[PDB]
RNA sequence: GACCAAUCUAUCACCCUAUAGAAGAACUAAUGUUAGUAUAAGUAACAUGAAAACAUUCUCCUCCGCAUAAGCCUGCGUCAGAUCACACUGACAAUUAACAGCCCAAUAUCUACAAUCAACCAACAAGUCAUUAUUACCCUCACUGUCAACCCAACACAGGCAUGCUCAUAAGGAAAGGUUAAAAAAAGUAAAAGGAACUCGGCAAAUCUUACCCCGCCUGUUUACCAAAAACAUCACCUCUAGCAUCACCAGUAUUAGAGGCACCGCCUGCCCAGUGACACAUGUUUAACGGCCGCGGUUAACCGUGCAAAGGUAGCAUAAUCACUUGUUCCUUAAAUAGGGACCUGUAUGAAUGGCUCCACGAGGGUUCAGCUGUCUCUUACUUUUAACCAGUGAAAUUGACCUGCCCGUGAAGAGGCGGGCAUAACACAGCAAGACGAGAAGACCCUAUGGAGCUUUAAUUUAUUAAUGCAAACAGUAACCUGCAUUAA
RNA sequence: GCUAAACCUAGCCCCAAACCCACUCCACCUUACUACCAGCAACCUUAGCCAAACCAUUUACAUAAAGUAUAGGCGAUAGAAAUUGUGGCGCAAUAGAUAUAGUACCGCAAGGGAAAGAUGAAAAAUUAUAACCAAGCAUAAUAUAGCAAGGACUAACCCCUAUACCUUCUGCAUAAUGAAUUAACUAGAAAUAACUUUGCAAGGAGAGCCAAAGCUAAGACCCCCGAAACCAGACGAGCUACCUAAGAACAGCUAAGAGCACACCCGUCUAUGUAGCAAAAUAGUGGGAAGAUUUAUAGGUAGAGGCGACAAACCUACCGAGCCUGGU
């Protein structure tokens, strides 16, 4: 975890959380089902089908997520062309 | 065993004890068989002269007058010792073969 | 029998063993010699 | 750490050296040998293994006497002084080496074999062929290296061109110079084997310490080993 | 969440208070640390021989005392004041070398017959003492130690300390501060009948002593500081390694050395390389290397039918220091015998240099016993001392939450002086007490937890850092021989 | 009122600023404080504790970029550049540097380590301040009975009541540890993020960072003591184990690593001692006492080691591997 670095004395992010998650400016943490590349013959189609779709995060694990990285993973992404572009931004809610 | 006690002859065994020893200053040296040699060169002589009708005493009076301090340096007794020099309108650079020698110190006091 | 007893001075063995001459031959009782000084002990060695 | 060892002579001497005793130690200060040290005062005798040597202005071979038989306490093997011709020398006793005997110290290879008795020295190019000889040396002028022990004898078996394969006491063969100095008969001292030693008293006495007292496990090194001879150690 | 003792800072205060900034910001406890003081406690420990004119005399003991190497440094002499009384505080000066130390010019160079009354007698452990010719040399008494009641043990310490001397005298010292002798313990003197019958043991004190078993060759050593041996080591035997010289092993040579198993001497060391190790021994050796020497049915068993390998325990000894059976059976030794010993393998897991058996001498080794022995007991007692109590002096430690601290019944984090009910109870002090206060010293040593450790052992998981040998490369000689890098092998 | 209690000034920590010291006289590497005479000396990858709940590869020695790339039993973690640009809101003898001083003391050795004092203008002031403040005692010993206190009572006791504190554990006086009081010291430092209030607003902050109401600034939150144990070098054979050189000792009696027995070496057993004479003592019975015997002096063998007639025993009172230093 690291609170405190030894040679700037900042915070470091665990290079395994970003690597497994994705992070978004709605405050949601996208992942991927396990088990999605290993033993799909023995598997029904349905559940193929079910393994290969993304899945959020919990509120526990999406703030034990954003313990494990810094504000700087926080910021926007502008990309010239990504797919989720249009999920950064959360609209209409209502408590 | 005691740090702070001085090593004296008053300590180690006969050996030290006789190694050692105070102030002796080496005045000749041993011939096999315990036979010391007394060398009459290295012996001291007392040139002590004689006190016949001396003037001074070893006190003086206090009515004397008070004179001015002036540590003798080098320019003044070559100013005072200036015979030649000004006559030329004798010297000993080289003293190794002297009898008592300057700077390496060959006389005692 | 009586282990309050292991002490038999002797001069020469104590300075045969702690000795200017033995302290400075090797380097170990040079730097020995030299945390001494450092350390402002009245007494450098035997 | 500080060791001189005693062996520091230059010229050779009949008196006794001083020996100063080892103890298995090196220079050092650790054990190297574990059973040596402790033991009974001697003092060395300088002895003279290379039989033939010319003394001063000489060169033709010389004659010898016999004057006294006395014990060596460094080796097993006794030693008895032999003077001749204006100097004297240690040599090996051999057997019947009676004293007031002349003995000879000869070297020119004759051509037919020379009947040597039991004292002289001829070289093997001069022996007859199984004859037993004493004190073998490995090079012309090199000096006794091997048979020198008491009791020790070795029977000659045969010449080659300019050798001669001489049969050590243990069997094994060994081939050497034809032009090589030596000694007939054998090591005074028999029946040195079957000493007696009796008491630990004078095993400590001799000078050497009791083996440790550790219960070792004999491994698998510590079977009959009948192995065969090994080849002949020539040296040409 | 609301307040707040103390301090510094910026604000009028100013017989002590307010607004904000800071916490080394606030003690009934962490067998917490420093300083003094209660607690056992004036209890344990303790010395100084007697008379006296303080001149002197008397009683007892002594293996102690003299000088010195090792060691200390003025450490019981005077002067004035401090005090079991003083070796305590300041000045005084010692202790003077002939005893010991402080020590040798060079070059070639050589000391074979030890000492032990050393001549008879000799022996093994083979041994401590010497000089020759030449050159140059002629001045000679310089320096240190010298005391004591003394050294090392935190103490003024029944402790430890070598050399030549009479070891009891010509040296060296005083076990009794004063009174009485309560209880308990210890060191001594004697004991009416027994002499080991209390006791697992003959374990203190006296006799002085007879015959056995196991083991160990005997001497010697071991765990200084609980186990001193039935363990350790070898004089004797046996296995393996080494053909050689310049630091030992070695100024040695196969009858010589190094690494090991057993235990002298006598009878012996019977069998097996399937398995591991060591030998390239042309395919085998080695078991005195690591280790092993068997089962099923039969006229209380030979010999038959056999299965497997290396043999299938040969000789020998026997209820063992030998898994319960075990207090064996068997005959004695006594009044009783799981104590001791004569024979049985049935020891199924004894059995051969991991050594099997007897035996000459011996054992502070471990277990029995015949004639004598003592208070160990039957049943203990008397005396002296140590020691104890009181009178004078000094003077600790373990320990304590506070105590105004009884007993019986039942409960109670499960044994109550403090709880529910009863008995009792004036105040303190000495003289004994060890039943309880789960009494007092040690984070139970026995049991268990520790992804806390360390010692030991390899065929547990990994790397060969190091040694030596192997195949390759550069490295030079031949023809049509040392270092270095890469991988393997045993340690 | 005996014993006690306070004084505060010498000096300490921080940076702010310069870069420091160093032979009158003799003496100092041989045994340091020694006037005097024929022989090699140098350059070395630090390890280790600890975290991944073990642990081997792994674990640190102006601002922004950026805690990004990148490396990593791809897990615990590690982590760059191009670009950029002359006083104390301190301490005031248990605090402050350990310090009046690296002083004794442990000590043969490396190594560890404290306090001295208190009125002032005259101590060449005689002569004492105002007693009062904790812990132990005197002025002043107790008088049925029992957590030491309450309701009370005209009164102390007498009347009724209630089972010491803290920690643990479901459960307590429990007989589970802690404790004699007093004075001094002594144990919660902050983090991506979140809550409250200030200022501006699709912008604010004194470049960099965040923006579908956001940012800035302040306030508020993350304990101490305690092992066994490793690394590298010093210090250690003056006692113990072994070796080396030159010396010393062993009466007498019977008669040969023979026997008894002086001195002498060790201590199989009893008793006393157990904070004692001693952090290993006192008497005999004990084995040897011309030999594997003991010892005076000096030198050598130091821990992954030495030594070892193996006791896996000893190496300076505690050695299944002695202590110190720095990682700790
Ligand atoms: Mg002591
Ligand atoms: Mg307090
Ligand atoms: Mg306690
Ligand atoms: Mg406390
Ligand atoms: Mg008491
Ligand atoms: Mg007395
Ligand atoms: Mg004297
Ligand atoms: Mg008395
Ligand atoms: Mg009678
Ligand atoms: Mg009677
Ligand atoms: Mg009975
Ligand atoms: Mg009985
Ligand atoms: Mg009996
Ligand atoms: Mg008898
Ligand atoms: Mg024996
Ligand atoms: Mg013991
Ligand atoms: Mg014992
Ligand atoms: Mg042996
Ligand atoms: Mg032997
Ligand atoms: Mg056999
Ligand atoms: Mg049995
Ligand atoms: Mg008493
Ligand atoms: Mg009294
Ligand atoms: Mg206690
Ligand atoms: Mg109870
Ligand atoms: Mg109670
Ligand atoms: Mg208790
Ligand atoms: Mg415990
Ligand atoms: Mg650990
Ligand atoms: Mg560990
Ligand atoms: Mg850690
Ligand atoms: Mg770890
Ligand atoms: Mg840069
Ligand atoms: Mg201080
Ligand atoms: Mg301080
Ligand atoms: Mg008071
Ligand atoms: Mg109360
Ligand atoms: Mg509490
Ligand atoms: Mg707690
Ligand atoms: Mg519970
Ligand atoms: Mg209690
Ligand atoms: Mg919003
Ligand atoms: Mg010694
Ligand atoms: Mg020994
Ligand atoms: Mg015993
Ligand atoms: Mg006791
Ligand atoms: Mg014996
Ligand atoms: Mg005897
Ligand atoms: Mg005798
Ligand atoms: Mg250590």
């Amino acid at each position: 975890l690291t609170y405190f670095s030894a040679r700037k004395g900042k915070r470091k992010t665990v290079k395994a959380v970003i690597d497994r998650f994705l992070r978004l400016h709605c405050g949601l943490w996208v992942r991927r089902k396990a088990g999605y590349k290993k033993k799909l013959w023995k598997k029904t189609p349905a559940r193929k089908k079910r393994l290969r779709e993304f899945v959020f995060c919990n509120k526990t694990q999406s703030k034990l997520l954003d313990k494990m990285t810094t504000s700087f993973w926080k910021r926007r992404n502008w990309y010239v062309d990504d797919p989720y572009q249009k999920y950064h931004d959360r609209t209409n809610l209502k408590v | 065993a005691d740090r702070m006690s001085k090593w004296t002859s008053k300590r180690g065994p006969r050996s030290f004890r006789g190694r050692k020893g105070r102030g002796a200053k080496g005045i000749g040296f041993l011939t096999s068989g315990w036979r010391f040699v007394q060398i009459k060169e290295m012996v001291p002589e007392f040139v002590v002269p004689d006190l016949t009708g001396f003037k001074l005493k070893p006190y003086v009076s206090y009515l004397a007058p008070e004179s001015e301090e002036t540590p003798l340096t080098a320019a003044q007794l070559f100013s005072e010792a200036v015979a030649p020099a000004i006559e030329k309108d004798g010297f000993e650079p080289t003293q190794e073969g002297k009898l008592f020698q300057l700077y390496p110190r060959n006389f005692l006091r | 029998k009586a282990r309050g007893n292991e002490y038999q001075p002797s001069n020469i063995k104590r300075k045969n063993k702690h000795g200017w001459v033995r302290r400075l031959s090797t380097p170990a009782g040079v730097q020995v010699i030299l945390r001494r000084m450092l350390k402002g002990r009245k007494s450098l060695s035997h | 750490a500080n060791f001189v060892s005693w062996k520091s002579r230059t010229k050779y001497t009949i008196t006794p050296v001083k020996m100063r005793k080892s103890g298995g130690r090196d220079h050092t200060g650790r054990i190297r040998v574990h059973g040596i040290g402790g033991g009974h005062k001697q003092r060395y005798r300088m002895i003279d293994f290379l039989r033939f040597r010319p003394e001063e202005t000489k060169s033709g071979p010389f004659e010898e006497k016999v004057i006294q038989v006395r014990y060596d306490p460094c080796r097993s093997a006794d030693i008895a002084l032999v003077a001749g011709g204006s100097r004297k020398r240690w040599i090996i006793a051999t057997e019947n080496m009676q004293a007031g005997d002349t003995i000879l110290n000869s070297n020119h290879i004759g051509r037919m074999a020379v009947a040597a008795r039991e004292g002289d020295a001829h070289p093997l190019g001069a022996l007859p062929v199984g004859t037993l000889i004493n004190n073998v040396e490995s090079e012309p002028g090199r000096g006794a290296q091997y048979i020198r022990a008491a009791g020790t004898c070795g029977v000659l078996l045969r010449k080659v061109n300019g050798t001669a394969i001489i049969q050590l006491p243990s069997k094994r063969q060994m081939q050497v110079l034809e032009t090589c100095v030596a000694t007939v008969g054998r090591v005074s001292n028999v029946d040195h084997n079957k000493r007696v030693i009796g008491k630990a008293g004078r095993n400590r006495w001799l000078g050497k310490r009791p083996n440790s007292g550790r219960w070792h496990r004999k491994g698998g090194w510590a079977g009959r080993k009948i192995r065969p001879l090994p080849p002949m150690k020539s040296y040409v």
